[PDB]
């Protein structure tokens, strides 16, 4: 088994369709963020959200390929992480580049509590073929820090309160059941939309050191806290990684 | 048209399938249409030194005055042991990654260093260096071979050893930028039913598709196996070729259509 | 002579009229002063993608042949999305500077990788981009619009959107290189006495000076109201034109001379 | 009005001419300054002073047009920066770069007491034209940088008293009356040389959080700190900014 | 005399051949450097080892210039330096760049107790020429560095006791005699090989404040930590900079 | 063989004279061997501004047309005030030469925007650049002449002034990419017995060797002293050649084998 590098890291990826809120979801959860600074060491990591579905809608448009697209969506996650860190600036925190996220870590959370970067990861164009639709995206980008960090949990903060069996927001509303636990393997074999990237499921399966994922819904104050206190106020979804 | 994929794009999560059948209906745009994308192995090639890297340079002088070339670098040895050393330590692959990286680009200096008087210059960005591929007089470049994942690497199912390597980094270069051949600069003549330096009777293979090299279950290390299931994800380059650059004129033939070494299919 | 302002560039502080006075007397070089800077609208072009982008990208290719270009990229309606998302924090127009400059480089992006094929570059440093501009077979580069200020953007009197976006970085680059022309490339045919898509009877110009535009209180937000400013203070470049870059060859008549559109002329 | 993003930060503005001065002034501004960072959470800027008038001499027989000028005059406010940083080493002052200044100050400021950096803005080659010699410089930078992250205060520190009615050391000697007080507006409809840059008056115009800046005598020793505890110990500039 | 920068700084050079050695030498070394963090200011700086000796041989078949080869040789050092700081990722130790050493050092060291970095210099191709081995290695860019910033010190750490009359792993293996102490001067006169780049033995004759530098065992555990204190477990160069 | 030397080089140290003798049999690569480098001098040349700027570019866009070009710069006198504030502090060498650097690449800016419209870039990376390099249209390329020493400077016997300044870092360059010729573009004639500027009866040397100079104790400061050190040790630049170029046309005579100026000799 390889070793942990930042055992003590919590990592949280903030979606970016909370983002897209704007200042109604934006205060709340930067209030929650500043009063966990003193109890947790964070890498903050931020998604897309709505605008980089503009930016496929263009470059789909002009048939650029997957390795295209994959760079430009991940820019709308990096503005995220931007606006993120300048609202958390007063108690010291910055937005830090990925190549300082990869090998600087250490020494930025030993300066200060916590850090944002941008959560997708930088496959650009070397992104894998397949889908028009870059797979690698903020969560799966998120789950491979965490867990080649050895990092001592994920949270995935949405604006849903966690997986459902269809979309609670499409036109199958009504058949929508909330999954309070469940495993990669599981929602693999699915068929359907979920909240999170498929390439997600598959990234779990190879993982090394973390157990269980928890998604929850960050429009609901407190949910946050809780989770990074390990209590169930989502969906778990457990990796495949058996402990000790 | 574009009027319901636009509309499923705001609307549904990226994963619905829906959404994904609509964006497979997408217009294709080949970026670099004439290039041909060549791997020189790091091990199998650069690592022999001046016997085997100064015939290729010529060949390769020779060959961009009418292809136009994106020269990519194997890492070989120095990688390997970085990674023995790394791996013991039981560092992750995505840090291994990162290491194997900078082998690559040694490689891709040394390369550049003994083209440079010829107007080939080392790259970053190959697919959209623009400039020295619409001039005559230069018509290719070089660049480092591995991909820029680092520690986003994607591990292997078990060890630390980075699955995406050299091959997987100037295929996916090739099959992102739409360019017409992949060629891959190795140390055999091709692909063989058992191991060229193992076993005797091991018999040489001209032509085959993944699902074949699978079904057969081949003991050939020639191509990192990741790359055959990439191959078979393709939108562009279908084929790859691999021939052995030990053989002078191997690259010049390849180049000119003939069927040297090993052709391997996606379907 | 160049003595005078020797002494007085030593002795005085830079704020001093006589400095100034002397300064201005200085020898003007144009450092690109056959090059024509051109913007590529963001809303206006880009956003709508295939079917307005396409021919334009064609009109490029077959302009290049004759004339040096430098083309800038707007930003658009990711920028819009951006600045009311930060604006509704109450974050300065500082911040909003960094986040549109990354829209302006996506469609610089997109619009390079098109050009790739055909060896036009996507740049930083367009005006010293000396190789590509020196080259028949090139002749033209793509950069991001919005200016470099970041955080040191000067506000606006009122709000937090920053009031120096594309248009003024575009038309300073040509500003400061001492291009022959400036072409705004946009989805109005014009310049009109009213708003075209509000107003029935809104007249068209098709030439004005900024101080008629500012005395007829022109409610045309065609273009950033501080490039009128900056076009009044310019040494080099003292006249713009505006064109409609949905009109199939509206660009290639631009650059040949043809008075289509409306030309803003400094006095 | 904007949110003030550091408002504990106290931003120092030196003058290249007082760096020009050598040993003599720099030490004891150095002893003052290392007396000071337990104190205040400091952002020092550097000015360019006579090496960016012999640049511009050469620059304008050259004939090359105001953009040119601009990173011409920066890269020696910049060179005055890394000599001030390396007197203050010791202490855990580094200079750190305009990006690093523009996304990751709180971080840093949180890791060690003060910074170093290059007062002028990055204009560069998009310098506004209309006079020869670059108008954006290092004071109107520091202000633009003071008040964009809402700083508690902007000091300026210079090689005379503060403002006086013409040039101290010019041909007008004798006519010069020291301002104790003053106003952004009421110097931009003055004519005759300032100490500060006539951009800066403009700046101030349109600031939202700064109030006031004072001007202080850099070669007195004391000044800088009495400044920055509100003491009026050189001019003060009221922007216009209203307080509550 | 030149003023010292970092005058409570300890440089600490790890041979790459130590390096090469693996886990079995890497593990304990990490142990001993983990015990050390709370006692020092640590900038500790690899070495290249023998993955430069397969570049030099490859490189010098294709005929390369000693320039060329000097950044291939540099680019080991810097991979050893990123595996030692990931082996101390979870102290708060990273691997920074050379421009960030350089100019940023004293921010880095106020944040965390110690960054690792790359021994060698950055002449890259502008390397001397003479030899068409590259002269400034490790030994010689840790020294550059720690005279520079008027370290407290440069410790050594190598795969033998010290210095010894000839190679000990060698041909005259039985003519090696250890020296527990040595000038530059002295070991300059001499032929034969030594575990230290000649060029070392050539800076510190134009050394301004480093009076001794120590060469130990880094495969025997407690030496480094005994060497850092000032104890005399190896071998001894006096520089010839001359004490009060 | 090459079979001795991989041996040597595994198993002895780097200082050991066997491995030291047996690497110095290896082949010599030049990387660049039509170029010619030259130094335009930053006190000598350009801090004297249009007088004397102005006519070298006009040589230099005449001489490209036949001639591969590697232009360097001096730094001059904002160096030496930068160097005497930061001498008076008692700031170690390794600052000076950060400092020193950032004059010699002003130099470099100023220079390559009165060049740009004649396609000459500004570089990093001169001798690899490659793609100006092997255009007939560009064929020179200007770079900063600091060496990137910065904080690794060795330091002189004395004093903390950087002794290997742009004179060095031009050198260098043409040493390690084994270009044709050295260009020293200064203002004096060439080298004489006593300064030029201070003594009466100072006669000119046309010719000298390296160990002649020192024999005779020059008080010449026309070149950095450890300039002549590594010229004695350069493998390909044995000699170099110091020009006035205030002179009209004297850096075109010297490109075209006349012998202006003083040429010094390695031996
Ligand atoms: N099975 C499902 N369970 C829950 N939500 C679902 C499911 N399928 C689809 N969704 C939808 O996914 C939405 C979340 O959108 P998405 O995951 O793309 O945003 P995001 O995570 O904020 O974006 P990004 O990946 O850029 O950070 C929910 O609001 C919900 O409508
Ligand atoms: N009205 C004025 N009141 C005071 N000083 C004035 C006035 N007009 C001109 N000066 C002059 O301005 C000088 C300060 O020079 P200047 O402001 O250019 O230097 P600086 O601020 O150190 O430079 P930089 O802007 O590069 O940091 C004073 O020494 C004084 O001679
Ligand atoms: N006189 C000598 N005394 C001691 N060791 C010597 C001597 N001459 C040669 N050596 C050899 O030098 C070896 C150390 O090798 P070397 O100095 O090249 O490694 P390193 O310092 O780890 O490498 P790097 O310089 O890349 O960090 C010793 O193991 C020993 O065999
Ligand atoms: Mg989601
Ligand atoms: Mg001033
Ligand atoms: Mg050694
Ligand atoms: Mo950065
Ligand atoms: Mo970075
Ligand atoms: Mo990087
Ligand atoms: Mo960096
Ligand atoms: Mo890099
Ligand atoms: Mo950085
Ligand atoms: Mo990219
Ligand atoms: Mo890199
Ligand atoms: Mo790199
Ligand atoms: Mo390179
Ligand atoms: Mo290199
Ligand atoms: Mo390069
Ligand atoms: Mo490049
Ligand atoms: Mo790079
Ligand atoms: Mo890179
Ligand atoms: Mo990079
Ligand atoms: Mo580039
Ligand atoms: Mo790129
Ligand atoms: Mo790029
Ligand atoms: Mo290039
Ligand atoms: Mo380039
Ligand atoms: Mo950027
Ligand atoms: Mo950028
Ligand atoms: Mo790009
Ligand atoms: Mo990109
Ligand atoms: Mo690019
Ligand atoms: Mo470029
Ligand atoms: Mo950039
Ligand atoms: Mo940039
Ligand atoms: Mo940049
Ligand atoms: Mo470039
Ligand atoms: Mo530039
Ligand atoms: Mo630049
Ligand atoms: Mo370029
Ligand atoms: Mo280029
Ligand atoms: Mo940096
Ligand atoms: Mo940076
Ligand atoms: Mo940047
Ligand atoms: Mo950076
Ligand atoms: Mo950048
Ligand atoms: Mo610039
Ligand atoms: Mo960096
Ligand atoms: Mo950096
Ligand atoms: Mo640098
Ligand atoms: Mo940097
Ligand atoms: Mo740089
Ligand atoms: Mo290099
Ligand atoms: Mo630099
Ligand atoms: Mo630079
Ligand atoms: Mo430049
Ligand atoms: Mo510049
Ligand atoms: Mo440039
Ligand atoms: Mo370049
Ligand atoms: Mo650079
Ligand atoms: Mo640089
Ligand atoms: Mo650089
Ligand atoms: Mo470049
Ligand atoms: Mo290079
Ligand atoms: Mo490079
Ligand atoms: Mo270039």
């Amino acid at each position: 088994r390889p070793i942990r590098l930042l055992p003590w890291l919590q990592v949280v990826k903030i979606g970016g369709r909370v983002m897209d809120r704007g200042a109604d979801a934006i205060l709340p959860l930067v209030e929650e963020l500043r009063k966990l600074l003193p109890e947790h060491r964070l890498l903050i990591l931020t998604g897309a959200g709505v605008r980089a579905r503009h930016v496929f809608s263009v470059g789909l448009d002009l048939g650029l390929p997957v390795g295209s697209l994959a760079p430009l969506a991940a820019s709308e996650a990096g503005q995220n992480g931007h606006i993120l860190a300048a609202m958390l600036a007063s108690e010291g925190v910055s937005y830090v580049e990925h190549p300082t996220v990869a090998d600087q870590l250490a020494i930025h959370l030993s300066a200060t509590r916590a850090v944002v970067g941008s959560a997708f990861p930088p496959y650009h164009h070397h992104e894998f073929p397949g889908s028009r639709i870059p797979p690698h995206r903020a969560d799966t980008g998120a789950f491979l820090l965490a867990d080649a960090f050895g990092a001592a949990g994920l949270t995935i903060v949405e604006n849903v309160d966690g997986i459902y069996t269809a979309d609670p927001n499409g036109p199958d509303r009504g058949q929508a059941r909330f999954l309070p636990e469940t495993s990669a393997t599981d929602l693999a074999k699915s068929e359907g939309p979920l909240p999170v990237d498929r390439a997600l499921l598959d990234v779990m399966a190879t993982a090394r050191h973390i157990e269980r994922v928890q998604v929850v819904n960050g429009l609901v104050p407190g949910r946050l806290t809780a989770a990074l206190r390990g209590e169930h106020v989502g969906t778990l979804i457990r990796t495949g990684v058996r402990p000790a | 048209s574009t009027a319901e994929l636009e509309e499923l794009l705001m609307q549904r999560s990226l994963t619905d399938p829906q959404l994904q059948a609509a964006a497979a209906a997408a217009a294709d745009f080949r970026i670099l249409p004439d290039a041909t994308v060549i791997k020189i192995g790091g091990q199998s090639v650069i690592d022999r030194g001046r016997a085997a890297v100064y015939p290729l340079v010529d060949e390769i002088v020779a060959a961009r005055k009418n292809h136009k070339l994106l020269i990519g670098t194997g890492a070989g040895t120095r990688a390997r042991h970085l990674y023995s050393i790394a791996a013991g330590l039981g560092l992750p692959a995505g840090v291994l990654a990162q290491l194997g990286s900078s082998v690559a680009d040694q490689n891709a200096a040394m390369l550049g260093q003994l083209l440079a008087k010829h107007g080939i210059p080392v790259v970053g960005g190959a697919g959209l260096s623009a400039v020295p591929l619409s001039l005559a007089e230069v018509n290719a470049v070089v660049f480092s071979g591995m991909p820029p994942y680092k520690l986003w690497m994607r591990p292997a199912a078990e060890g630390v050893i980075p699955p995406y390597r050299t091959d997987a980094g100037c295929f996916l270069l090739a099959e992102q930028f739409g360019c017409k051949q992949m060629i891959f600069v190795k140390d055999e003549d091709g692909l063989y039913t058992a191991n060229p330096k193992t076993s005797k009777d091991a018999t040489f293979i001209p032509r085959i598709s993944v699902d074949e090299m699978k079904a057969k279950g081949l003991h050939d290390s020639i191509l990192e196996f990741p790359v055959l299931d990439l191959l078979q994800s393709a939108q562009h380059v279908r084929e790859v070729q691999v021939v052995n650059g030990l053989v002078p004129g191997n690259l010049t033939r390849a180049l000119a259509g003939e069927h040297v070494g090993t052709i391997i299919t996606a379907s």
